[PDB]
Formats: structure tokens, C-alpha cells, sequence
DNA sequence: GATGTATATATCTGACACGTGCCTGGAGACTAGGGAGTAATCCCCTTGGCGGTTAAAACGCGGGGGACAGCGCGTACGTGCGTTTAAGCGGTGCTAGAGCTGTCTACGACCAATTGAGCGGCCTCGGCACCGGGAT
DNA sequence: ATCCCGGTGCCGAGGCCGCTCAATTGGTCGTAGACAGCTCTAGCACCGCTTAAACGCACGTACGCGCTGTCCCCCGCGTTTTAACCGCCAAGGGGATTACTCCCTAGTCTCCAGGCACGTGTCAGATATATACATC
């Protein structure tokens, strides 16, 4: 029974109607149908400066877990200081 | 429907995202900036992680969303999320 | 005399593309060779330190729309011996089909399917028309068999191929 | 002889001996003064006292006896104050303010 | 062993209001909220002394940072209580 | 043209383009609103620092708000403009 | 009184016009005064409490960029 | 002391003073103690990134066919170049003003 | 005594364009940005000294700083230029 | 054909690049100690896998809500010009106040002793969530 | 649809007890910084004069804004389908701790050289006029 073959790429599993209760609870009224491949570029860049700090963070620390005050530090460093998470 | 739906939103407070695409998300992400060798995500910092993703993309839709209705618009377009960070650094 | 070679992220991301642009229309194939694997078919072993993201393979084949993607598979699986070598891909609220059954110099169309394997496949748009390249997306010795994932979990294609789990 | 916490002497509920035992570790001074620690733990005090009165505020609000991280949400973005402060911050599991523009609802 | 803030947030919250808890969500939001606090005013502090190239922390420079750091009514009343606090620990000995 | 010799001109000076003698009049009263009715001495550079800082400041918010005018359609200049630019700033 | 509007309407024209921007409301006057303001308000609260701790009397030019630097907005040229 | 003394930042091959450098690591209150190759290693630092920015600021003043690099010539260094722009986002540099750009959508037809 | 980087500014652009001068003002200006480049680096290697509960900056420190503080192209040659110094210091 | 702008020459002027005395800090050598590098252990907690379930995503379709282009009115912004005005520059003055210094006194680091507060494990119970019903 | 009301329930929070580590006390010293005093810089003030810039006015026309139409594209709905997820389990890596030792850095003192203020020659660039050309 011969199978096709097709894939999948990790980022649109931030999938269409996670944007969609994303904006809602933004307060968007309507949205686009363009703003998802927009919001998916937006969610990367912002997670690839956040992990690159985190996983420096951890390097850094010679360790291989990247914990939760990686984290914690990476956004305090990109001024995005998180509030619950052991600070 | 829409309205039930933001004040059903705006009103709640957990996660959007579901938890493990975006796990998978941020590990596909972390293998890149390690040159291929993969770290352990503490099942609390994908957590950490999440919720500061989330944060900024409803802040980001806020300030996008101010942008749509100073055009006049209703709709949510691409060339305003892309303005209001071209604004905020 | 002391000057900065920085190499911008636009002069980076413009010669990375036009290295795979050019290791694409050379087809060097630098270290794959084709032998036998126990009770899989054949088998491409890789003989090069390969890495995070290096180059492998092109899935070379033709291109087509979905219209007749979601036909041909179906027209070619009626041989029971045409093995696996038609790929899909959505791309731009479009589907494709690289129809690679006919044999070309190309190494893409002679691998097998694994969820255990070793390299994983991307999209690169040569000027539009989207090539289907393969990259290591980990640490490959010089020995190991050219291995990815086929993606699709046809319930059916499943039953049938218990080493698709794999 | 018997001994009283500089958090008493001081009338505060912080630690005293924390905040400063804090402010030594913590390579901010060669040295540090005898009122520093005690008017940091006063200030942190107060600030604390702010945030939980507006937080118990806002939990009567909504009937509940518990405060929960929505409600430092609400009790921080709506002082004006606080939210000058806490600017740059996100509380985890805390929501945003519901806040639909006028322009939206139905005429 | 770890340290952390939780038994004093919780005796201001007994002050505040009597009849109230508060959730370990909160309660590490609290903590963390008054480390961060913490390491604002003190590192406004150390930086305070290093500008004046002197180097004890006084209460002069943590009323300082505190007038820097909080906003109007913030800081008009947490120099306040600030000062309530250090002249009641001075006179009582 | 006109403005658009005048836009050519100004983005290439680097002048300060509010006049030094009103902005220390202005600043120097700002710094009697606090510290109530005591007159601080301004060092002359001070006043030069705190115009180099308002200038930058008002340049570049007329720029991200010149963003939002035409984005909005216009091509004028809107109080809305610049509120919404220091809305979204977080100011 | 009345100082503010010594930041004349064509200065605020000429730093539009370097701003980038074409035509201008003429009720862009009134508020980018009162933008100016609290931009100052905020910039010279900082700057004389740095030097109310100093125990100075004259707001020096690092006074100024410390004051700058805190808020955010690094200004290099005049120390530091 | 004998056996003549070299400065430690000849003994590193760089320009910017690595003594000055650690005696600043020292009496900042960075930390109680400081590595002997941290200040070696952030004034080899220090001294790349100001000739990334020297470099780019004396290519702008000779494109304006000038010889003296001033706080205009800096301004477009930093602000053109991609990545120090990002460095010094936050910083407003005195007398550097601003980059020529008038919004396509402006210019008449 | 005023502490300054002006001769080793004009070193390193006499280093660069050996025929080109500075003004007064573009060399405050450079100072200015020496001083806060130091700031920053050193105030990240003390926030990583101290969240790994070590004592001593090191080149570690220094070098994780780096990394952390500027942006990738900067970071990369920045990390080998500081590298490079060490090797021939420690050598040295 | 103004009206402005690109190009050269003359120049001169304030700013820059350079030589010098010295003094303050940078380098060398040595000692000591304590910070951390290394090794080993323990067990937490992360990863991986499976079954099943079900909540949620995907897809297709209709429709009607909204985006966008066009248009006409009218208003309010830019430009131009003669007038009014206030900034600016150069002087002097002067004097408050910043920067520096020497004295000394109070105040904070350090160190031994101790003791009690707080942190962790145990245990109970009720606040808030959930499942179902009546009213708005 | 969604809030107000009952009753279950459950799980997390609030209180209780034993240990331990770190907060308090007291005494000593040394050094930081408070203070008084002195010098001399530069900030404030003023005032005359120039004149650059602001200003007030008028006019026209560029543009903002409201209205209309049409075309297309989000949204809501219903059905299939899929993969997140929860529990359970198993393993095993690596986080965290600790003990040892060694080497790396602070402290000290002596030496000395480089860099900083200061005085000075000179030249890069900002005008000023003339020449030639771009442009609406």
C-alpha cells in the first residue's frame, strides 16, 4: 500500500485559531487572513531572541536543562520581566 | 459571536497556545542556537516561556488593533502589527 | 589597513542562498552510495561529517499542481511495485507533487521513510519554483544511511506499514 | 541579654536582617549604612501594602476570599501609580484588562 | 534551603485585609514583585553611591532611589513611611 | 516644494532647533515646580544636555507619529497621531 | 508664566519638518507644547534629584544624562 | 622589578589600556574578585567594537569627502549599519541628527 | 586628574585611517560610548557572577556578556577578537 | 529664466595634532588563602512511549460586512511679505558655590556567642470549582 | 444565552511541631565622610545693539472627510479528523550536593613609564564670490 509523503514544520502548529483567541483577548473585533503567517513570523523572531538568551543563560551555567530562571532571565534582560516563576 | 467570544477571552486567564506545539516550537527553536545539540526544557521554563509569548503577542494585537481603527478599518491587517513595532523599537 | 569583516546578515543570508542555489544545479553528491539494508530495500549511506542544517540531497522530481497531486499517487500505486517516490507539499495555499518514480542521477527518490531517522527534509524556492532539499538537522558521521521522515499518516498506509512508526 | 528583631525596633513585618544580610551579599556597596536596610524593608513594606490592599479590593470585587494572580493584574493596571511601575511586566496567569474600544460595540 | 518573602507578605496581608488568603500563584508573584523591587532600589542605590564616589549605602541614598524609581504619590509616600520607620528604629535603642 | 526643500535642509543639520534662550526659561521653570521655590543653578551644558535630549525626543516622535498619518490615510499631521504614537510607545 | 509658549510655532515646525513630516494641524502646536512639558517634567524631576542628593545647588551635565540614562534614553556626548 | 615591563596590553597585542580596564572592574564593585584574562577579554572587546564603529564612521565622512569623523558622521555610521543600531538603540548621540528619509509616499508624482 | 580613552581612541584610528582626524566633540562622543559599553558588559558579568553564586569575573563572564549583549555579527567577531587576546596574553 | 544649486578659488580661523614635565597609576615578584575545578553520589525529574478520549482543529460554503476606490465640498494649512520682537552676542561684574583639603569623630566591618525565628514535613478543612436547577 | 442558588468534593491552603542557621548583642578599631575653611570658576544678571526670526494677515488650493457602490473575503456553522493530553510507567541523564586540593587572585611594596595638562604650529573646513548648470 504505496503512502504519500508530506511534512511539517513545528511553527504551524501555532495553528489558526490560537491567532484567532490570541487577538480576541487582544480585543481584535476582526481579524485578517494574512495576519497569521504575519503572527507566526512575530511569535519566531520573538522566541528566537528569548531562547537564545536562555539557552546562553544555560551554557553559561554548563548545564544542559534550560530551567525556568533561564528563562526568567532572558526576559528580564530583554525587558520583559516575568512575574511568578522564582525571580 | 465575536463579542461573546472577547468577553469570554479578556476575562479568563489561562493559556491560548496549546502547550505542546508550542513545546516543540521552542525546542525546534533552542536546537539552533546550540549548534544542534538539544537541551532538556524544564517542563517549568517551557511554561515561563509560554506565558511571556503569549503576553507579547496580546500586547502586540492590542497596540496593532489601536492601529486598525486609526485607519478606520475593523480589520486587522498585516501592515499594522508590522507598524506598531516599527513604532515600539 | 585593520578593517572589520563582518559579513551583514543580508550579505550572509544572500550567500547561503546562492550556495545552495549553486550545490543544487551541480549535483555533486559528494559521498552517498547506494547498498543493501536488512529487510528494508535499499539503503544511502552518507560518508561525510555532516551537521546541523549541511547539505545532503535534492528530492528531485517533477512538479505539479494539487489537482492532479491528489490523483497520481493513487494511478501510480495501482503497480504494487513502484515503491515510494512522489512527494507533497502545501506551499502558498498550494499543493504539489514531486513525481520522481522514473530514475534520475539524483539520490532524493532513493530513500526510505523512518520516524527514528536521521535527516529531515526543507523547501528551497530556486527563483520561484520550489526545490525540496533535505539537510541534516543533527551530528552525521561518515557511514550512516540517508534516513527521513515521509510525514504521512495515511491510517490505511499505517496498517499496512508497520515500520512506518519507526 | 535579651534581644528584640530590628523589624520590631522598627515597627516594620519585613525583615530587617534579611533585607540587610540582602544588601551585603549583594555587592551593591563596600559598605552599607545601619538605616539603609531599615528603610528599604519600610519602603518594601509599603509597597506590599499597596498592591495587597488594591489585591483584596479587587477580590472582594469579585466575591472571592482569595488572591489570585488576576487580580494582582487588576489591582496593578488599573493604580496608575503601580502600572507606572510594574510597566514593564507580565504577571503570569493574570489576564489583561477588559478593555473593548467604544468604536466596536454594537450602535 | 531557599529564601524568599512569603511569611512577611502574608503578615502585611493579615494587616491589609484580615479576612483574605492568598494563592501560591500569587504568593511567588508577591515574591517576586518584592525581589525585583528590591534589586531596583538597591542597585539605584549602589549606583547613587558610585556617582558620588562614596561608598556606604545610607538612608540618605535608598530615599533617593526610592524618589527616582516610584512614581509621584509612590514615592511621596514611601519616603514617608521610609522615614517613619528609620526615626522610630533610631530612637528606640 | 517649500516644505520639501525645508524637510531636505533640516534632516541633514544637526542645529538645535528650538532656541537655547526659551528652553532655559522653560526648563528653568520646570525645575522650580520641584523643589518648590528654590532656584538651582543650571550649568550651561546641563541645559544643552536636557535640549539635545528634548530635541532627539521630539524628532523622533514626530517621526513614528508621521508613521501613523500615513498610515492612516493622511498626509497632515493630527494631535491623534501623536498620542497614539506615545500610546503605543507606553508612555 | 507662559514659557512654554516660547517654544514658538515655527520651532516646532522645524523639528516636524526634521522629523520627516509633510503638512502639520495647527493643532499640533498646543500639543506637542504639552508633550514637551511632561518630557521635561519627567527628565528635570531626575536630574534635581540627583542633585538634591548631591547636595548640590547647580544641575550639572551629568546630572542631566544620569537623569536620561535612567529613563531610558542614553545620551552620549556630555560624560559618562 | 626587573626583567622591564611590558604593558599587558602589548602583552595582548590590543590598543585599549587592559590596566585601566581591570582597575575599572576592580573599583566598580562588579564583583569581590576579577579573572586576569576578564579584563584582557573586555578591552579586546571594547576595542572591536569601536573599530567596527571608527571604521564605519570614517567611511561616512569620506563619502561626504571630509576628514574628520564628527557626531554627524557617527550617527549615520551607527544608525545605517544594522546590528549597531541595535547595540545603541536606546541612545541619542548629540549633534548626530537624523538619517535622510523622506517617506516615499510623500515625494509628488 | 580626569580619566579619559581619548589617546587610545585616536590610537585605534590612527590604526584604522591613519589620515584622518577627530573633532573635540565626535571624541566625547566615543568616550561617552567606551564608557557605556564598559558599564553594560561589566554589570552582565556581574548579574551572571552572581545568579551562578561565583565570586570572581572571569573571561567566562566576560565572554557570556558579550554574547549576551550585543547582536549576532558584532557578538561573533567580538568574542574572537577578545579570545585572540587572551591566547596571546596568557602566552605572553 | 529666476531660482536655486553643484564646483573652484582665496582665506582665515578656531580647532586639532604634536612635543614636554611630571606624577600617578600600572607592572613585577612573593605570599597566603580560599574560590572553584574536579570527582563521585543520589535521586529528581525530564524524556520517551502507549492507549484512549475528546476537545479542538480543518475544511468547505454561503452571505453580508467591510475594505477600497472615486468624488465633491469646504476648510484650513502653506506661502509670501511687511512689521514687531526678542534672542544672541559681547562686554563687565560679582559672587555664590563647586571643587579640594585637613581634622576628627562617629559609624560600620569583623568576630565570638547565642538563641529564636523560619523553613520543612504533617495534617485538617473549607473556598472555590463543578453538576444541576430556576430565574433574567 | 447567562446569572443566582444548592450541594457535593477536592485539593490546596492554613495552621502545628522540630531543628538549624542566621539574626542579635557586645566590644574594638580604623577609616569614611562630615565639617570648616579657602580658592577661583562660571553662572546669573544686565544692557546696548543687530538683526534673525517670529508674527500677523491674506489667499488659494491641497487635502480631509463624508457618502456611495461593489466586490471579496472574514465569520459563523456543521462534519469529519486529528493530535493534544492525561495517566502510567520506565529509564537514565544530569542537577545538586559535597569533599579535596591546587592555583589563581588579592594584598603589599618598589619601580618606572605612559598619559595628561599645557603651550604651540598649521590646516580642514566654513564662508564669499564667481562659473556653470538643474529645475519647475
Amino acid at each position: 500500500k504505496r503512502h504519500r509523503k508530506v511534512l511539517r514544520d513545528n511553527i504551524q502548529g501555532i495553528t489558526k485559531p490560537a491567532i484567532r483567541r490570541l487577538a480576541r483577548r487582544g480585543g481584535v473585533k476582526r481579524i485578517s487572513g494574512l495576519i497569521y503567517e504575519e503572527t507566526r513570523g512575530v511569535l519566531k523572531v520573538f522566541l528566537e531572541n528569548v531562547i537564545r538568551d536562555a539557552v546562553t543563560y544555560t551554557e553559561h551555567a554548563k548545564r544542559k536543562t534550560v530551567t525556568a530562571m533561564d528563562v526568567v532571565y532572558a526576559l528580564k534582560r530583554q525587558g520583559r520581566t516575568l512575574y511568578g516563576f522564582g525571580g | 459571536g465575536w463579542l461573546k467570544e472577547i468577553r469570554k477571552l479578556q476575562k479568563s486567564t489561562h493559556l491560548l497556545i496549546r502547550k505542546l506545539p508550542f513545546s516543540r516550537l521552542a525546542r525546534e527553536i533552542c536546537v539552533k542556537f546550540t549548534r544542534g545539540v538539544d537541551f532538556n526544557w524544564q517542563a517549568q521554563a517551557l511554561l515561563a516561556l509560554q506565558e511571556a509569548a503569549e503576553a507579547f503577542l496580546v500586547h502586540l494585537f492590542e497596540d496593532a488593533y489601536l492601529l486598525t481603527l486609526h485607519a478606520g478599518r475593523v480589520t486587522l491587517f498585516p501592515k499594522d502589527v508590522q507598524l506598531a513595532r516599527r513604532i515600539r523599537g | 589597513v585593520r578593517r572589520s569583516s563582518r559579513k551583514s546578515k543580508a550579505e550572509l543570508q544572500s550567500e547561503e542562498r546562492k550556495r545552495i542555489d549553486e550545490l543544487i544545479e551541480s549535483g555533486k553528491e559528494e559521498g552517498m552510495k547506494i547498498d543493501l539494508i536488512d529487510g528494508k530495500g535499499r539503503g544511502v549511506i552518507a560518508t561525510k561529517q555532516f551537521s546541523r542544517g549541511d547539505f545532503v540531497v535534492e528530492y528531485h522530481g517533477d512538479l505539479i499542481e494539487i489537482t492532479d497531486a491528489k490523483k497520481r499517487e493513487a494511478l501510480y500505486a495501482q503497480d504494487p511495485s513502484t515503491g515510494c517516490y512522489m512527494y507533497y507539499f502545501q506551499y502558498l495555499s498550494k499543493t504539489y507533487c514531486v513525481d520522481a518514480t522514473r530514475e534520475t542521477n539524483r539520490l532524493g527518490r532513493l530513500i526510505n521513510h523512518s520516524k527514528c531517522g536521521n535527516c529531515q527534509t526543507k523547501l528551497h524556492d530556486i527563483d520561484g519554483v520550489p526545490h525540496l532539499i533535505l539537510i541534516a538537522s543533527r551530528d552525521i558521521a561518515a557511514g550512516e544511511e540517508l534516513l527521513y521522515d515521509y510525514g504521512d499518516r495515511s491510517k490505511a498506509s499505517i496498517e499496512a506499514h508497520p515500520w512506518l512508526k519507526h | 541579654a535579651k534581644a528584640k528583631t530590628r523589624s520590631s525596633r522598627a515597627g516594620l513585618q519585613f525583615p530587617v536582617g534579611r533585607v540587610h544580610r540582602l544588601l551585603r551579599k549583594g555587592n551593591y556597596s563596600e559598605r552599607v549604612g545601619a538605616g539603609a536596610p531599615v528603610y528599604l524593608a519600610a519602603v518594601l513594606e509599603y509597597l506590599t501594602a499597596e498592591i495587597l490592599e488594591l489585591a483584596g479590593n479587587a477580590a472582594r470585587d469579585n466575591k472571592k476570599t482569595r488572591i489570585i494572580p488576576r487580580h494582582l493584574q487588576l489591582a496593578i493596571r488599573n493604580d496608575e501609580e503601580l502600572n507606572k511601575l510594574l510597566g514593564r511586566v507580565t504577571i503570569a496567569q493574570g489576564g489583561v484588562l477588559p478593555n473593548i474600544q467604544a468604536v466596536l460595540l454594537p450602535k | 534551603r531557599k529564601e524568599s518573602y512569603s511569611i512577611y507578605v502574608y503578615k502585611v496581608l493579615k494587616q491589609v485585609h484580615p479576612d483574605t488568603g492568598i494563592s501560591s500563584k500569587a504568593m511567588g508573584i508577591m515574591n517576586s514583585f518584592v525581589n525585583d523591587i528590591f534589586e531596583r532600589i538597591a542597585g539605584e542605590a549602589s549606583r547613587l553611591a558610585h556617582y558620588n564616589k562614596r561608598s556606604t549605602i545610607t538612608s540618605r541614598e535608598i530615599q533617593t532611589a526610592v524618589r527616582l524609581l516610584l512614581p509621584g504619590e509612590l514615592a511621596k509616600h514611601a519616603v514617608s513611611e521610609g522615614t517613619k520607620a528609620v526615626t522610630k528604629y533610631t530612637s528606640a535603642k
